[PDB]
C-alpha cells in the first residue's frame, strides 16, 4: 500500500503497476494483514485508458496522422483473489 | 506540466521501514539508535549518527574520476598524473648520456644499450646488490633511466620493483617525483612534492634490509613521502525526513577494492561500476532503489570564512552477498 | 653456504620434517632420492640451461598450500614461460591460463580419505604429506601407485571455491609421478590365468546354473561401463567385457566392494583386462545376471602370456534419442550448479541424470571429455535451439585431458542452488525436454525478486520439511 | 663464473628482451577507465578541497571523545 495515493501498487524490479484487487465476486477486500506478501496471479486482466487530445479539423483527417497534439495511457490490472495465490515472504532471516 | 506534475509525485520517496533487505552494513556502532536526517540537521555539529538512506544520486557520474591520490602529513589531496605526463617526465631522460662513474659500484651494477630507429635514445640499466651480491629477480631491485613508461611497466612486471633515476652528478636520482618514486608490477607509487626531502641512491645503505625493498622502507631510505590512494566520491543520501550529501574517501574499506590497483587493473572496474549502477540503477525511479544503512560523522569546515557544514562516510561496507 | 648449497641445506630441512614418513627416521638417505629426481627431471631437459641443481624452484607442504594459497597455480615443473605458453596456449586461442609458479610438490598417494569416522572409500583419491591431506584428480592413472611416495612433476592446483562451504581445493595431474623410493621392480603373472572367454561366460551370464569347475574369473576388451552409481549406503558400477566387436556376446560385471571402489578410476574403454574371484548375482528384478566381484577379487589388464582361455512426428511429437558416443572439449557454461553445458558450442550438453557431483569441481572450458553410451535428443522443449546429449546411468563420462585455463570469477547470480534442480530431478522426476524450461523459470524468478526482495541463498535453497523453497512453489501449480 | 654469469645474464636477458632494442614503439593494453578518461580528456575533473574532508582536527578529538 503506497503512501502517496493509497492506490495498491504492485512493484518488482525495474518499477511498479497499479492494481485493483475484489476478494471475491460483488465483495471487497477487507483484512490489512494482507500487505506486504508475494500474489502469483494467471487469471487476470490487464487494462488500458488512452487520453488522446487530438484537434482534427473534419473527418477526412481522421485518415491522417497529423493533427494529435498529446498522448498518454493509465494502464493497470485487476483480478480476483479466488484466483491468484497469495505467498508470504518467510520473514528475511540469515 | 501534465504527466510532470503527477510525476513530481510519483517519483517521491516512500517511508522508512520496507520489505527489502539493506545494501549496506556498518562494520562498527552498530547499538547506535537510527536518528532521522531532519533531527540531524536541526542539531549542531560536530556528531556521530547512524542512519539509513537511499542514493539519489551520487557524484561523479564518470567513474574513472572517483579515485584519489591522498598526501597525509599535510592532509591534502592530489590528482593523478596521466600517461600523457608520465611521458612528459621520461622523453627527458631518453637522451641522456650514461656516466662512468654511475655504471658498477659497491651497491649495484649496471649494463647499457642505444635503442635503434628511436631517434637514437639512450638506455642505462642498473641492479641493485644484496651484501654486495645481485639477489634473485623475486629481490633484485632495479634501476632505469632512459626507460619508458610501458618499458618499465613490463620490466617491473618480471622485476621485484623498479625505481626510475637519471644521471646525478653524485649519484642516481630520481627523474621527477612525478614519475613514480618506485613502480611495482601494476602499482606505480607516487608521494608528495610538497612533503618530500629525496635522498640518492647510495642511501639505500640505510635500509634494515636489501631483499625486502618494502616501498615505504626504500622511500624513507630515498626521503620521499608516499602518497596514499583513496576512492572519494559523494553522495546523495535521502531518508524521506530529508536529504544529505556525504563525502566518502578511504582506502579499501567500503567497497573492499584496493584503491591501489583498481586503476591498473579492469575486473575491479567492472566491479565499482557494478556496484555503483547497482546502489543506484540506470533510469528506473529511487521507488527502486535499495536502502542504505550506514555510520556518519558531521564536521565543521568554514573554509569560506564560516560553516559550510559537511558530513563523511565510517566504518561502513557493502553487504557481501549484494555484491 | 653456497646458494646451491644453501637451497640443498633448505631442501634437506624440507624434508626431515615436513616430508619424511612417520613410518620412517627422518632419513637423510633418502635426500639424494630425491635431489636425483629434481637433478634428473631438471637437467633431462637440456632445455634448462641451468644449475646442476634447480635453485630456482621451491618446496611446498601440503598445508602449506592450503592456508597459504587461494589462486589456481600451475608447477609446468623445468618448462620456460615459452614452453609453459606452448601448452597452455594449446587449449586455446584466448584460453585463460593458470599461473606459472615454480614449486615443488613431494607427497603420498592414496585413496585414503583424511577421516576416520568409516573407511570413506567413496571413490575418492588424495595426497598425504605429515602436514595435511588433499584430494586430487588424475587422468591416465596407473592404480599400482596406490601407497606409495613421489615427487610430482607437471602438476596443478585448483582452489575452493567462494560458494562452497567444504572450501577444498583439488589437485590435478598432467604426468606420471615419480616414486622417492627406488625403482619398485616387481613380478607379474606367469601363468597363464584361468578365465572364461565371453562366450562361455555370457552363456553363463543367462545360464547362471552352470557355475562350476570354471574358475571364476574373466578377460576381454571393455565394450561398456556405467558411471559410477552410488545408493544410501552401497556404491558401485557395472562393466563389459566382449570377445572383440561387433562380438556374439559381451559379459557384464559389477564392482561392489568399498575398497575396491578406486578401480572405477583406472579403466579405459576398448582396452582388454582381467578379472578374478568372481561370482554371478541377481540383483533384485535384474533377471539378465551380471558377474560380480568378491571379498577376494582382483583386477589385471590383459597380456597374451597370460592367459588360459576357458569354454565349456509434426502429428505425434513424441519422438526417439539416438543412442551413440561422443568426445571432444566443452566450451562454457550456461548453469554450473544446475549442469548444462556446451559441447564445443555446436551441441547441447546436460549431464542431470547421473550422480554428477564428482564432475562438477573439474568441468570448465577446455577440458576435454569422452561419452559413452549417452543419449542424444533433439527439437527439445523450451523452444531450446541445439540438440542435446544427455549421459545417463547406463552411460558414463571419461576425461581426455585437464583445462589449462583457470575458472573464471564467481557471481551469487550464477553459482548458488545446486541441491533444487538435483531435488527436482529425483523427487519430481522430470523428463529433460521439461527440465530446460524448468531452469529458465527459475532463472527469470530470481531476475525480479533477488537479492533485493530475497537474496538467493534463501529463494534456491533446497526445499525442506522445516521450510518449503519459494523457487518451488512459485512453479509448483504449473509443474504439476 | 659459470653460475655467477649465468644470473647476471638472465638479469640482462629479462631487461633487454623487455627493451625496445630498435625499431618503432608500441601500445600497451589499456583498461576501461584508463581508456575512458583518455577519451573524456579535456573534461574538468571532479574534485574536493580537503577542508571540506575534516581538516578540521579539533572536530576529529571532540568527536573521538564522544561515546
Ligand atoms: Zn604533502
Amino acid at each position: 500500500a503506497s503512501s502517496h495515493k493509497g492506490c495498491l501498487q504492485l512493484r518488482d524490479q525495474s518499477g511498479s503497476l497499479p492494481c485493483l484487487l475484489l476478494a471475491k465476486h460483488s465483495q471487497p477486500l477487507s483484512d490489512p494483514r494482507l500487505i506486504g506478501c508475494l500474489v502469483r496471479a494467471e487469471r487476470f486482466q490487464l487494462i488500458v485508458e488512452r487520453d488522446v487530445r487530438s484537434s482534427f479539423p473534419s473527418w477526412k483527417e481522421l485518415s491522417m496522422p497529423g493533427f494529435i497534439q498529446k498522448q498518454q495511457a493509465r494502464v493497470y490490472v485487476q483480478f480476483f483473489l479466488a484466483d491468484a495465490l497469495i505467498l508470504p515472504v518467510p520473514r528475511p532471516c540469515l | 506540466p501534465s504527466s510532470g506534475s503527477e510525476s513530481d509525485l510519483v517519483s517521491l520517496y516512500e517511508v522508512e521501514r520496507c520489505q527489502q533487505l539493506s545494501a549496506t552494513i556498518l562494520t562498527d556502532h552498530q547499538y547506535l539508535e537510527r536518528t532521522p536526517l531532519c533531527a540531524i540537521l536541526k542539531q549542531k555539529a560536530p556528531q556521530q549518527y547512524r542512519i539509513r538512506a537511499k542514493l539519489r544520486s551520487y557524484k561523479p557520474r564518470r567513474l574513472f574520476q572517483s579515485v584519489k591520490l591522498h598526501c597525509p602529513k599535510c592532509h591534502l589531496l592530489q590528482e593523478v598524473p596521466h600517461e600523457g605526463d608520465l611521458d612528459i617526465i621520461f622523453q627527458d631522460g631518453a637522451t641522456k648520456t650514461p656516466d662512468v662513474k654511475l655504471q658498477n659500484t659497491s651497491l649495484y651494477d649496471s649494463k647499457i644499450w642505444t635503442t635503434k630507429n628511436q631517434k637514437g635514445r639512450k638506455v642505462a640499466v642498473h641492479f641493485v646488490k644484496n651484501n654486495g651480491i645481485l639477489p634473485l629477480s623475486n629481490e633484485c631491485l632495479l634501476l632505469i633511466e632512459g626507460g619508458t613508461l610501458s618499458e618499465i611497466c613490463k620490466l617491473s612486471n618480471k622485476f621485484n620493483s623498479v625505481i626510475p633515476v637519471r644521471s646525478g652528478h653524485e649519484d642516481l636520482e630520481l627523474l621527477d617525483l612525478s614519475a613514480p618514486f618506485l613502480i611495482q608490477g601494476t602499482i606505480h607509487h607516487y608521494g608528495c612534492k610538497q612533503c618530500s626531502s629525496l635522498r640518492s641512491i647510495q642511501n639505500l645503505n640505510s635500509l634494515v634490509d636489501k631483499t625486502s625493498w618494502i616501498p615505504s622502507s626504500v622511500a624513507e631510505a630515498l626521503g620521499i613521502v608516499p602518497l596514499q590512494y583513496v576512492f572519494v566520491m559523494t553522495f546523495t543520501l535521502d531518508d524521506g525526513t530529508g536529504v544529505l550529501e556525504a563525502y566518502l574517501m578511504d582506502s579499501d574499506k567500503f567497497f573492499q577494492i584496493p584503491a591501489s590497483e583498481v586503476l591498473m587493473d579492469d575486473d575491479l572496474q567492472k566491479s565499482v561500476d557494478m556496484i555503483m549502477d547497482m546502489f543506484c540503477p540506470p533510469g528506473i525511479k529511487i521507488d527502486a532503489y535499495p536502502w542504505l544503512e550506514c555510520f556518519i560523522k558531521s564536521y565543521n569546515v568554514t573554509n569560506g570564512t564560516d560553516n559550510q557544514i559537511c558530513y563523511q562516510i565510517f566504518d561502513t561496507t557493502v553487504a557481501e552477498d549484494v555484491i | 653456504p653456497s646458494s646451491e648449497q644453501a637451497w640443498l641445506e633448505d631442501a634437506q630441512v624440507f624434508i626431515q620434517k615436513t616430508l619424511c614418513p612417520a613410518v620412517k627416521e627422518p632419513n637423510v638417505q633418502l635426500t639424494p632420492l630425491v635431489i636425483d629426481c629434481v637433478k634428473t627431471v631438471w637437467l633431462s631437459q637440456g632445455r634448462n640451461q641451468g644449475s646442476t641443481l634447480p635453485l630456482s624452484y621451491s618446496f611446498v607442504s601440503v598445508q602449506d598450500l592450503k592456508t597459504h594459497q587461494r589462486l589456481p597455480c600451475c608447477s609446468h615443473l623445468s618448462w620456460s614461460s615459452s614452453a609453459y605458453q606452448a601448452w597452455a596456449q594449446e587449449a586455446g586461442p584466448n584460453g585463460n591460463p593458470l599461473p606459472r609458479e615454480q614449486l615443488l610438490l613431494l607427497g603420498t598417494l592414496t585413496d585414503l580419505s583424511a577421516d576416520l569416522e568409516q573407511e570413506c572409500r567413496n571413490g575418492s583419491l588424495y595426497v598425504r604429506d605429515n602436514t595435511g591431506v588433499l584430494s586430487c584428480e588424475l587422468i591416465d592413472l596407473d592404480l599400482s601407485w596406490l601407497g606409495h611416495l613421489f615427487l610430482f612433476p607437471r602438476w596443478s592446483y585448483l582452489p575452493p571455491a567462494r560458494w562452497n562451504s567444504s572450501g577444498e581445493g583439488h589437485l590435478e595431474l598432467w604426468d606420471a609421478p615419480v616414486p622417492v623410493f627406488p625403482l619398485t621392480i616387481s613380478p607379474g603373472p606367469v601363468t597363464p590365468i584361468p578365465v572364461l572367454y565371453p562366450e562361455s561366460a555370457s552363456c553363463l551370464l543367462r545360464l547362471r546354473n552352470k557355475l562350476r569347475g570354471v574358475q571364476r574369473n574373466l578377460a576381454g576388451s571393455l565394450v561398456r561401463l556405467s558411471a559410477l552409481v552410488k545408493s544410501k549406503q552401497k556404491a558401485y558400477f557395472i562393466l563389459s567385457l566382449g570377445r572383440s566387436h561387433p562380438a556374439v556376446t559381451h559379459v557384464s560385471i559389477i564392482v561392489q566392494v568399498p575398497a575396491q571402489l578406486v578401480w572405477h578410476r583406472a579403466l579405459r574403454p576398448g582396452t582388454a583386462y582381467v578379472l578374478t574371484e568372481l561370482r554371478v548375482s541377481k540383483i533384485r528384478g535384474q533377471r539378465q545376471h551380471v558377474w560380480m566381484t568378491s571379498q577376494s577379487s582382483r583386477l589385471l589388464l590383459l597380456k597374451p602370456e597370460c592367459v588360459q582361455e576357458l569354454e565349456l512426428d509434426p502429428e505425434s511429437l513424441v519422438r526417439y534419442s539416438r543412442l551413440l558416443s561422443y568426445s571432444g572439449a566443452v566450451t562454457g557454461v550456461l548453469n554450473e550448479p544446475a549442469g548444462l553445458y556446451e559441447l564445443d558450442g555446436q551441441l547441447g550438453l546436460c549431464l542431470a541424470y547421473q550422480q554428477f557431483r564428482g564432475l562438477r569441481r573439474v568441468m570448465r572450458p577446455g577440458v576435454c571429455l569422452q561419452l559413452q553410451d549417452v543419449h542424444l535428443l533433439q527439437s527439445v522443449g523450451g523452444g531450446t535451439r541445439r540438440p542435446v546429449l544427455a549421459p545417463c546411468l547406463r552411460g558414463a563420462v571419461l576425461l581426455q585431458s585437464f583445462s589449462r585455463q583457470k575458472p573464471g570469477a564467481h557471481s551469487s547470480r550464477q553459482a548458488y542452488g545446486a541441491s533444487l534442480y538435483e531435488q527436482l530431478v529425483w523427487e519430481r522426476q522430470l523428463g529433460l525436454p521439461l527440465y530446460l524450461w524448468a531452469t529458465k523459470a527459475l532463472e527469470e524468478l530470481a531476475c525480479k525478486l533477488c537479492p533485493h526482495v530475497l537474496r538467493h541463498h534463501q529463494f534456491l535453497q533446497h526445499s525442506s520439511p522445516g521450510s518449503p523453497s519459494l523457487g518451488l512453489q512459485l512453479l509448483a501449480p504449473t509443474l504439476d | 663464473m659459470r653460475e655467477d654469469q649465468e644470473h647476471q645474464g638472465a638479469l640482462v636477458c629479462l631487461a633487454e628482451s623487455c627493451l625496445t632494442l630498435e625499431g618503432p614503439c608500441t601500445a600497451p593494453p589499456v583498461t576501461h577507465w584508463a581508456a575512458s578518461r583518455c577519451k573524456a580528456t579535456g573534461e574538468a575533473v571532479y574534485t574536493v578541497p580537503s577542508s571540506m574532508l575534516c581538516i578540521s582536527e579539533n572536530d576529529q578529538l571532540i568527536l573521538s571523545s564522544l561515546g
